[PDB]
RNA sequence: ACCGAUAGUGAACCAGUACCGUGAGGGAAAGGUGAAAAGCACCCCGGAAGGGGAGUGAAAUAGAACCUGAAACCGUGUGCU
RNA sequence: UGAGUAGCGAAAGACGGGUGAGAAUCCCGUCCACCGAUUGACUAAGGUUUCCAGAGGAAGGCUCGUCCGCUCUGGGUUAGU
């Protein structure tokens, strides 16, 4: 129930391949200038 | 669970008091020993 | 030219602030600002304040156009770590690490 | 149906509270999950109010709480009276709808998608 | 004697409210009783004392960056006059 | 032909002191800006912290301030794969 | 390194206003609920300023904080019974 051998920098960096965030929708607004989330409440309300 | 060392003002000064240490010969040695070391608190 | 802004002693683990720094690396100032206002993290608000300061320095000290800037570099180094303690099962005590971070952003127009 | 991470009684109590709070100001802001559960509870209350018969009154008093609304010119009235009053008059030609949901941004404390439920 | 017994007067929001009537607060020595206080305040301001209240104060601990220490013991005293006043500018 | 801050006294600094034990008793860690504070007026981003300029200085050396290696460790960018 | 993994130790909360750079967590209001021979009200042992007000949470309080029985800066305890 305890690590038999210490993990190296290669194996440790290989396990963190899918560990990341993803860019959101960010729908353009028709009259505001700033961006907004899709299907949200603002000046764009999606597109 | 009932632990040890029950705080008590009276008893504390009636066992480790300065007058109690100056009532015997062995107790006097303790004071002399602590004084030699340079302890701030004698009792 | 090139303009930069750094934030020292930022109370936030460097491994958590390096996840939001891989979303605005090589993007435009406009896009970057929009991506930081849509990201749901505890570093976005702090990183957004640093990026804003970097743009102001390039429009005042260098008087460059802020409508054609591009995030060149963006990384986070480690800083002084604080040592804390919390009790365990018996009379043992585990150790806690409160690491900090040194966020840095270099904005440029891509011209010598 | 949803359980909203609560007990049978606790869930039944919360639902009654939300419904009464959505008839006092007619514009409350909460989470999405709770907004998709109180939307099918306040809609049934309005249907009872449209009837206007004694039976419905007693059936509408098994969910609505006991509160005191304050209108203009120092005017007071219980939620039940308001439900069988202006509210009933407003929706009399519309068959269905009543409530409406509007999505918003996430919260700060936790990543909970907050929304806004109001009466059309 | 009858001059070192009283150190200085006390001016606070509580004394001001107690100054409405014939009642004044003074900082006396930490070795004198009430009798001496009443036999030393009516001989310096030439007034008539009705009663005197005394209360002790334990030393308060202080600090200012790697600097421990305590304050000095204080002995408050509230004197009540039967007729007269005190010019406490 | 003693030591030079893990050395030399336990103690070069806040030492028999933080702390630990009912008590006798046990007992640490911690030195260095510059020749002279001349210790960053003033402007900009920001709630602030922090930064970018501008200034003093032979040099920011800027109040986690001589030099600042690693077994370390943590990153960003690139030539071959 | 194990790893963004185990854990985050007592009652049921709902919404509306308010303040603020920032609010699931602070303040006010209306509902709702729990203890109910006690998570109530006293006195003693013990602790020793934790008590009150106005400023700050920059560190600490297992998350957040404009506050946390709460930590950093002013004041408070009156006896012939």
């Amino acid at each position: 129930a305890v690590p038999k051998r210490r993990t190296s920098k290669t194996r440790k960096n290989k396990r963190r391949t899918h560990f990341k965030i993803s860019v959101p929708g960010m729908t353009e607004c028709p009259n505001c200038g700033e961006y907004k989330l899709s299907h949200r409440v603002c000046k764009n309300c999606g597109s | 669970v009932k632990r040890t060392y029950q705080p008590n003002k009276r008893k504390h000064s009636k066992v480790h008091g300065f007058r109690k240490r100056m009532s015997t010969k062995n107790g006097r040695k303790v004071l002399a020993r602590r004084r030699r070391k340079g302890r701030k608190v004698l009792s | 030219m090139e303009a930069k802004a750094v934030a020292r002693t930022i109370r936030i683990a460097p491994r958590k602030v390096r996840l939001v720094l891989d979303l605005i690396r090589g993007k435009n100032a406009a896009e970057a600002i929009a991506i930081l206002k849509l990201t749901n993290k505890a570093s976005s608000p702090v990183i957004e304040k640093v990026l804003m300061s970097a743009l102001a320095n390039a429009e005042h000290n260098y008087d460059m156009n802020t409508d054609e800037l591009v995030v060149k570099e963006a990384y986070a180094n480690e800083g002084p770590t604080l040592k804390r303690f919390r009790p365990r099962a018996q009379g043992r005590a585990s150790a806690i690490n409160k690491r900090t971070s040194h966020i840095t952003i270099v904005v440029s127009d891509g011209k010598e | 149906y949803r359980k909203l991470g609560r007990t049978s009684d606790q869930r039944k109590a919360m639902l009654r509270d939300l419904a009464t709070s959505l008839i006092i100001s007619e514009r409350i802001e909460t989470t999405e999950a709770r907004a998709k559960e109180v939307r099918s509870v306040v809609e049934k209350l309005i249907t009872l109010g449209k009837k206007g018969d004694l039976a419905s009154r007693r059936n509408a008093a098994k969910t609505l709480r006991n509160v005191e609304i304050l209108n203009e010119d120092e005017t007071t009235q219980t939620a039940l009276q308001k439900l069988f009053g202006e509210i009933a008059e407003r929706y009399t030609e519309r068959q269905g709808g009543y409530t409406r949901i509007l999505k918003q941004g996430p919260r700060r404390g936790d990543g909970a998608e907050s929304v806004i439920i109001e009466l059309v | 004697e009858a001059r070192d017994i009283l150190k200085r007067p006390v001016i606070t929001e509580k004394s001001s409210e107690a100054m409405a009537e014939d009642k004044y607060t003074f900082d006396v020595d930490t070795r004198v009783n009430k009798t001496q206080v009443k036999m030393a305040v009516e001989e310096i301001f030439n007034v008539k004392v009705a009663s005197v209240n005394i209360m002790n104060y334990k030393p308060k601990k202080k600090r200012m960056g790697r600097y421990q220490g305590y304050t000095n013991k204080r002995r408050k005293a509230i004197v009540t006059l039967k007729e007269g006043s005190i010019d406490l500018f």
